């Protein structure tokens, strides 16, 4: 969430409220990380050798044994802390919304009416199948959809949006989620949520997963340093038999200490961190995804798929004018409008009316349900009306009345064509509307855009997404909408299962989409797609056949998408190069320190100067402690992403972590063993 | 059968091709061709081999031209081992026996320049090696041109005739048929 | 072979084979 | 001097890309499974009177023909070894081998090892030396391009679950490349002056008397082979530098061509199969920078040479110890880091008596995995493991999914490289460890101090990375040795084998993804030097430990 922003990542509170976590990390149960259980049974191993050493045992030096072990064991500290506090600022983002679940209120109409029945219940106790009534004022007890009546709802405590978002009966705007507040008046909803789940119940799946599952570039990852351990094992383990031919072999402790600072503790420590810092991250930019592996899945994504109506645009789209053909008096219009307009339960289908009578001063006052006879808007149909007479009234898009005035017989009009393409020309989507094989006019829906996404859609241009515009209006209004927008193209006229074959022809092309939606209509096409960026805004179809939901609404959040699924995968792979690379200036300390007695000679590789053997494996091993709590903030923050090039990308990651892990830690074992030897310990 | 038939069938017949077929058109060709070389290029006087003009054999007087020392098992120049002094850089070993094969070289060779050419105190890679460099040829004029009463010219002549150069002066070096030139040696005392 | 190679030989074996069943399976 | 050695260097690059090249169009057009001009007709009586019907093969059929092949090779030729006493071509009437022996030579030449811990001419007869031990020469090389092949093929073909006919390729790859191109290799070495009959041994009266008995034999036909398809071998205890066997340095720089023939002709045949050339010379630029740095190392390193030559009286400090004076130490350098960085084996001269630096290099260059126009086919796949760590590394780096050739990398892929990688440094670091655990292993050392070691590791590295080269001070003729030995080549060719066949079933069903704009390109000096660094920084950080005790502690003492 935007709002209510999360503080710093050490804010002095939780340090010590998950170190005290980190100290109970200790024991046994991290079989689960082979890099880090190799520290763990290394560092006790160390211990145990110490201890024999303090007893009475064959070798001396038990405080340098001592020290050693210490410093393993600070490593694994280390190690844990990292991945402590990532999880403990993900509990405190789950503490956050946690506490959602308020009231025990809800009442029990037994018809969806103004008020049937007040019967009081506990919000624990709704089932699906159950309907409530909300005031102008209370609480939402449940998520579901609103069954009759529009009201304005404040999803502030949900999305951190003070601006209200309007819920109306029907349309893609029903869909309605607890914990808001209505602002506006009454409201009759549905219970479709079971005990169990909810959005905020998906919000905590998300942030709270006790077995939060591993992506599979985390567990090819995990594979390569389970492989490096592997060879930094053998090559360490082997190295007495070696150095006992030599001469004296090399103390166990000695063999300890190289062999840890050879595996790549660091991104071994920090990959847990890695992973459940970008979900943090991932829900602090207001979406809701269920898995990381859709995240880090959405970082290849080549081509964008939007809706127009319920995405780029809000979806109020007023009535703004009125337009009558030949031979048609606005009377006549406004009735045959207000007709095809009163059972229609869509926010086009209520402005109609509710803008229509009140500028005619006119109306016909009887209701749709004296001598019923109505059909529903059916996207596929593209078109809907009323026959209650029998005569009939229709209205819908210029491709469906012309249709069905060739079937009854009659023909539109070029006059008509002339409105139709003037009024797409101007931006609003046009409606025809036809009586008994009569064009009578056509209405003007004026739509606003959601604010300034043009900037965004170039961030995506620039980003080397192309993004399109699918819709199921005009050829030319969708073009002016495009124009508007910004979008590089879009596809207009489109039935849904034409949507689903877009998709699908895209997606057989080997490139990896992505959708943006809402409603119901692109339901099935969001399930269909690889990464489905679903709306608030829409409709609860919607949000569970999208793999993330967004709580902001924009068209273009798939760009913080991509910057936080590239920066996981950039930070374990910057992580890993640093910590393979970091092994040369470890070989360089080390190497000529454990062969000093037996090997004399291979002292001219001490190209750092380290005062004495043990100085150098001890100052090796602290900075292998301490490169893991420098690089704490980088795991928690992700690297800085750029919208570069592959290439050059890759050519500045390289540069940039392969020089550090070559020259830092040269840098950072001379300061630390200058440091020890300044302050006297060796 | 089902994967048996075509395992064995292959088998034997790529065993017939490249253990039948293959080596006797080889030897075939090689013996139509070039019989001398796929013979051993052996060198003959009367009807006894005096030896091959590639293996090189132990050459121990003042007047016969001496070759790289010899590192095999029961012998030096040994053609039933072919092996060489697998002897390290930090082996006293090979420092000793350097030093032996140098004073002994200095003795033989007193009218000789001091520096000893390496290829005649290093043992070669296989033993039997039948060629030396020019300069390490030329190093030793004076010992055979003393115990064999010739000229330095005549000396000089005769190893420029029995001089082999490659194509070109980086793939290799220029060297001199030891066993060859010594059997030239004889014949012109004869 | 005293008991320390013979120990350290066991847990080098025990080490290795807890790596490659991590590296096998999806822990 | 310099001059001298970096005109052999491009002399010998130049020759071998121009002769490599064509060799590379017909490899591939073997690869697309395309029969070659003239070989129609051949091939349909061939195959059909065999029993080959030119179906197509899983991995796992495929694999377990590749290695039915190779264990009915093995046991002919164990048992053909242990027989050859009661076999023809035996002039000298030499007894069978011993059963470790025999054992480690049949692991030897099948695994394509083609170790040999014994003296050629006083322990095998013709028969054994001719229908053994070149048989398999031709097998190991054929299962090797055949496996690569596999390899190949998974990358080209879009959502298949089959990999060709391992007969049909195994066939055409003996029959159409690795004869007739051998059959002028050795004619040229027979006019050359190697040995090719079948006579007794040649008694010699020498010069001043004594006498010497000169080896005869089938000499130049398995030169041509284990110089074709990257074997070791010889009739003799030297490998090459035997004049029987090395006779000229046109033979020399021959020998040196045909080693790194096939195994670039590979990468030119990868190159043209995948449609992008550039995805074929980012490998050979790969290989060739690093086999260039390592050129110019160990021949700088035998340059300087022996410090104490000159201080001994001699003329130079030139390390002319071990070497052959028909040869150059330039000569003899090139050579021996083209044999050990190419799987090959062949000796030109003792790397035991070599310097510290150019002990090294040829010893590294095995322990990185021969990757630097590596085995015959297994360099290939060995540096294919390298290139799918490179890419899944910059695909992390990049934020995109990792992705060859369009193909996806995933977890079953990264899991069998990490598993195919793992086996040879295993192997040779605990192969090394026993040795030393060992007084049966550490009894066979010839040179004292960190040299002996270094021994130990560079036999054992050769045995695991199926080079075959040794020091040759090691004497491995000990059953502990032979078996251990024989254990090291067997493991570390067919859990290499496996695994990368393995790679190839799981990559046939996956589907190419079309060129994007963010997707990264495979080419390029940028991948050239990540593919490098990526190679040279694992094979340090593997076997720094193991170095820093044998040659560099003797280059520093
Ligand atoms: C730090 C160390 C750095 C190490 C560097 C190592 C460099 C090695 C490079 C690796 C090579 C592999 C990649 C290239 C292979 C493919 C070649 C190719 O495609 O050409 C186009 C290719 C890219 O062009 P493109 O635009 O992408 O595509 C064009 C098509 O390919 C157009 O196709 P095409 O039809 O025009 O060509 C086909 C055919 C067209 O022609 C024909 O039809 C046939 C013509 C030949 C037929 C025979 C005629 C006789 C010719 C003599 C050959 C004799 C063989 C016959 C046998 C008899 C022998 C007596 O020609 C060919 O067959 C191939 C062309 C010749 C290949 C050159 C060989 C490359 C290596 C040689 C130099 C290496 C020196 C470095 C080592 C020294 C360093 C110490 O360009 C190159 O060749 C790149 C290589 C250039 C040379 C290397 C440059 C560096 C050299 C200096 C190194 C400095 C190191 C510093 C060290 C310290 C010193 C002080
Ligand atoms: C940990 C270490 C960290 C490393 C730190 C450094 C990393 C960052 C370096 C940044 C350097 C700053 C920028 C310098 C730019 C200027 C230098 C340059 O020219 O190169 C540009 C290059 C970017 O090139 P690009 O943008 O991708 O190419 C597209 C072109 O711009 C335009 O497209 P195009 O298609 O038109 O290109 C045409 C042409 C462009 O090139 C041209 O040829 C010029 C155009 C001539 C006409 C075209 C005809 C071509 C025929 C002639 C070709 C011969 C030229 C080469 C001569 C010999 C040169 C050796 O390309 C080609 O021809 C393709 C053939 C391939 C060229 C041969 C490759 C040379 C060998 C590379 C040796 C590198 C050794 C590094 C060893 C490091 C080991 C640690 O940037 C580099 O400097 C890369 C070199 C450094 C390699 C990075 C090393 C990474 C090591 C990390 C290992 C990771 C460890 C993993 C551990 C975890 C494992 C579990
Ligand atoms: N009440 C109504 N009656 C009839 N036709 C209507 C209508 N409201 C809209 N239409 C028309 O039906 C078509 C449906 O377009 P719409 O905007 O719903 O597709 P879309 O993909 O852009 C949004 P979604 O996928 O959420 O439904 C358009 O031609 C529109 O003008
Ligand atoms: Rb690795
Ligand atoms: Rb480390
Ligand atoms: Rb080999
Ligand atoms: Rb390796
Ligand atoms: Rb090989
Ligand atoms: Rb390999
Ligand atoms: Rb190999
Ligand atoms: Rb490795």
């Amino acid at each position: 969430m935007s709002r209510k922003q999360l503080a710093l990542f050490e804010p002095t509170l939780v340090v010590q409220a998950l170190k005290e976590a980190v100290k109970k990390l200790n024991p046994q149960a991290q079989w689960r990380n082979p890099v880090m259980f190799i520290v763990w049974i290394g560092s006790l191993l160390t211990t145990c050798i110490s201890i024999a050493m303090a007893s009475g045992a064959m070798p001396g030096n038990a405080l340098f044994s001592a020290a050693i072990s210490g410093w393993l064991w600070i490593t694994v500290l280390f190690a844990n802390f990292a991945e402590a506090l990532a999880e403990g600022r993900s509990k405190a983002q789950a503490n956050s919304l946690k506490g959602v679940k308020k009231t025990a209120f809800a009442r029990k109409l037994r018809e969806p009416k103004y008020g049937a029945a007040a019967d009081k219940v506990p919000a624990d106790q709704l089932r699906k199948g159950d309907i409530v009534l909300v005031e102008a004022g209370d609480i939402i007890p449940c998520d579901g959809e609103v069954i009759e009546g529009g009201a304005s709802v404040d999803e502030s405590a949900i999305t951190g949006e003070a601006a209200p978002v309007i819920r109306e009966s029907g349309g893609d705007f029903a869909s309605v989620t607890g914990g808001t507040r209505i602002l506006s008046d009454w409201l009759v909803i549905e219970c479709s949520v079971n005990p169990g789940e909810t959005f905020l119940d998906r919000m905590i799946a998300m942030v709270e997963g006790a077995q939060r599952r591993k992506t599979p570039n985390e567990i090819a990852l995990t594979i390569l340093l389970i492989a490096l351990t592997i060879v930094f094992l053998l090559a360490t383990a082997t190295l007495w038999p070696f150095s006992a031919w030599g001469g004296n072999a090399v103390s166990v402790t000695v063999l300890v200490a190289l062999l840890v600072c050879l595996i790549p503790t660091t991104i071994g420590g920090l990959l847990s961190a890695i992973g459940v810092a970008g979900m943090s991250r991932m829900l602090g930019a207001n979406v809701i995804a269920t898995s990381g592996r859709a995240v880090e899945a959405a970082g290849d994504v080549d081509v964008l798929l939007l809706d127009k109506t319920g995405t780029i645009t809000l979806g109020n789209r007023q009535a703004s004018e009125f337009i009558p053909a030949q031979g048609v008096d606005e009377k006549t219009l406004a009735d045959a409008a207000q007709l095809a307009s009163l059972a229609d339960e869509t926010p086009e289908g209520r402005s109609i009316v509710i803008l229509a009578k009140q500028r005619f001063n006119l109306r016909e006052r009887d209701v749709q349900s004296l001598h019923a006879t109505f059909v529903p808007f059916t996207a596929q149909s593209r078109m809907s009306g009323i026959n209650i007479d029998n005569r009939m009234i229709r209205k819908g898009s210029v491709d469906a009345i012309r249709r069905h005035v060739e079937a009854n017989g009659g023909h539109f009009p070029t006059d008509v064509d002339q409105k139709v393409d003037q009024v797409a020309r101007q931006g609003a989507t046009p409606l025809v509307v036809v009586e008994g094989s009569r064009v009578l006019g056509v209405i003007a829906l004026k739509d606003i855009v959601k604010g300034g996404i043009k900037e965004r859609f170039a961030q995506l241009r620039k980003m080397g997404i192309k993004t399109v515009m699918i819709t199921g209006d005009n050829r030319l209004t969708a073009a002016a909408i495009a124009a508007e927008a910004g979008v590089d193209d879009f596809l207009a006229e489109a039935t849904p299962e034409a949507k689903l074959a877009l998709i699908r022809q895209y997606q057989a092309e080997g490139r990896l989409v992505a959708m943006t939606g809402d409603g119901t209509n692109d339901a099935p096409a969001l399930a269909q797609a690889d990464v489905a960026v679903a709306m608030n805004s829409g409709t609860q179809a919607a949000k569970e056949a999208g793999n993330m939901v967004d709580l902001d609404s924009n068209p273009t959040k798939l760009i913080e998408v991509v910057h936080i699924g590239k920066q996981m995968l950039m930070t374990r792979g910057s992580l890993t190069t640093f910590s393979i690379a970091n092994d040369v200036a470890k070989y360089f300390a080390i190497i000529p320190a454990a062969f000093a007695a037996t090997y004399p000679q291979l002292n001219a590789l001490n190209i750092m100067c380290l005062h004495s053997p043990d100085s150098a494996i001890l100052s090796a091993v602290i900075f292998n402690a301490l490169i893991i709590v420098f690089l704490i903030p980088l795991a928690l923050k992700g690297v800085s992403y750029k919208p570069l090039t592959a290439s050059a990308m890759l050519r500045r990651n390289l540069w940039i972590y392969g020089l550090g892990g070559l020259l830092v830690p040269f840098i950072g074992i001379k300061v630390i063993d200058l440091l020890l030897t300044v302050c006297g310990l060796v | 059968m089902s994967g048996l038939r075509p395992a064995l069938s292959t088998f034997i017949f790529l065993l017939l091709i490249t253990g039948g077929v293959y080596p006797l058109l080889t030897t075939v060709l090689g013996q139509w061709w070039f019989p001398w070389q796929a013979n051993g290029s052996l060198i003959r006087e009367g009807d006894t081999v005096r030896g091959s003009a590639l293996i090189g054999q132990n050459f121990t007087g003042n007047g016969y031209f001496h070759g790289r020392p010899s590192a095999t098992a029961e012998m030096p120049y040994n053609p039933q081992a072919s092996g060489g002094s697998n002897l390290a850089v930090s082996n006293p070993e090979l420092d000793k026996l350097i030093a032996a094969r140098v004073a002994a070289l200095r003795a033989a060779n007193p009218d000789a320049s001091a520096s000893v050419p390496v290829e005649l105190v290093t043992a070669s890679a296989s033993g039997l090696d039948n060629n030396i460099t020019p300069q390490a040829a030329a190093w030793q004029i004076p010992r055979v041109a003393k115990a064999r009463n010739l000229s330095v010219e005549q000396l000089t002549q005769l190893i420029a005739k029995y001089s082999q150069q490659p194509l070109v002066k980086y793939i290799g070096q220029p060297v001199v048929n030891i066993v060859e030139l010594n059997l030239a040696l004889d014949k012109l005392d004869e | 072979m005293s008991a320390g190679v013979i120990t350290g030989v066991l847990l080098v074996f025990l080490l290795l084979g807890y790596l490659v069943y991590a590296l096998i399976n999806a822990e | 001097m310099a001059a001298q050695g970096f005109l052999l260097i491009a002399t010998f690059l130049l020759v071998l890309m121009v002769l490599a090249r064509p060799l590379g169009s017909g490899l591939a057009r073997l690869i697309n499974d395309i029969p070659l001009p003239g070989t129609t007709g051949v091939e349909r009586v061939l195959f059909r009177a065999l029993g080959v019907s030119d179906r197509e093969m899983n991995w796992k059929q495929y694999l377990c023909a590749i290695l039915g092949l190779n264990m009915l090779g093995l046991a002919v030729l164990f048992f053909m070894l242990l027989g050859q006493h009661y076999l023809p071509l035996n002039p000298q009437q030499l007894p069978g081998l011993s059963w470790d022996l025999a054992l480690n030579t049949a692991v030897s030449f099948v695994t394509n090892t083609n170790w040999q811990s014994y003296s050629g001419e006083t322990t095998l007869s013709y028969f054994s030396q001719m229908a053994g031990l070149t048989v398999q020469n031709f097998l190991s090389a054929a299962s090797g391009i055949a496996v690569i092949f596999a390899l190949i093929r998974a990358f080209t073909r879009q959502s298949m679950s089959t990999l060709g006919n391992a007969w049909v390729d195994l066939l055409r790859i003996t029959l159409w490349v690795l004869v007739p191109v051998a059959l002028l290799i050795a004619l040229f070495f027979i006019q050359q002056g190697a040995l090719q009959n079948f006579l007794p041994y040649q008694a010699v009266n020498t010069v001043e008397g004594a006498q010497q008995l000169l080896p005869m034999g089938p000499v130049a036909s398995q030169e041509a082979i284990k110089m074709l398809g990257t074997n070791d071998g010889g009739f003799f205890n030297a490998n090459s530098s035997h004049p029987f066997e090395n006779p000229t340095a046109l033979t020399n720089f021959v020998q040196m061509l045909a080693i790194f023939l096939i195994p670039t002709a590979l990468c030119f045949a990868f190159g043209e199969v995948m449609g992008d050339r550039r995805q074929g010379r980012m490998l050979l630029w790969a290989m060739s920078v690093i086999f260039v740095i390592c050129v110019g190392v160990v021949m700088w390193a035998e340059v300087q040479g022996n410090p104490h030559l000159l201080a001994l009286g001699t003329d130079s400090s030139i390390n002319m110890e071990g070497k052959e004076s028909r040869f150059g130490v330039l000569v003899s350098s090139l050579f021996a880091v083209v044999t050990t960085a190419a799987s090959c084996g062949a000796v030109i001269a003792m790397h035991d008596s070599f310097t510290a630096l150019g002990g090294m290099v040829p010893m590294w260059l095995m322990q990185i995995g021969e990757v630097v126009f590596g085995g015959v086919g297994s360099g290939l796949y060995g540096m294919m493991l390298f290139v799918l760590l490179a890419v899944f590394i910059a695909g992390l780096m990049i934020g995109r999914t990792p992705e060859y050739l369009g193909k996806k990398i995933d977890v079953r892929e990264m899991k069998l490289t990490a598993l195919a990688i793992l086996v040879t440094p295993t192997l040779v670091l605990m192969g090394a460890a026993l040795a030393m655990m060992t007084d049966a292993g550490r009894s066979a050392m010839l040179n004292p101090g960190p040299h002996g070691f270094s021994e130990v590791l560079y036999a054992v590295s050769s045995a695991a990375n199926n080079n075959g080269s040794a020091f040759a001070g090691l004497s491995a003729n000990s059953p502990f040795w032979n078996c251990l030995l024989a254990f090291c080549m067997f493991v570390g060719r067919f859990g290499v084998i496996i695994p990368v066949m393995a790679i190839a079933g799981s990559l046939v069903s996956k589907k190419s993804q079309a060129a994007s704009s963010g997707t990264l390109p495979t080419h390029g000096p940028l991948f050239v030097g990540l593919l490098i660094g990526t190679v040279l920084l694992v094979g340090a950080l593997t076997f720094i430990p193991a170095l820093a005790l044998g040659p560099v502690a003797e280059y520093l003492s």
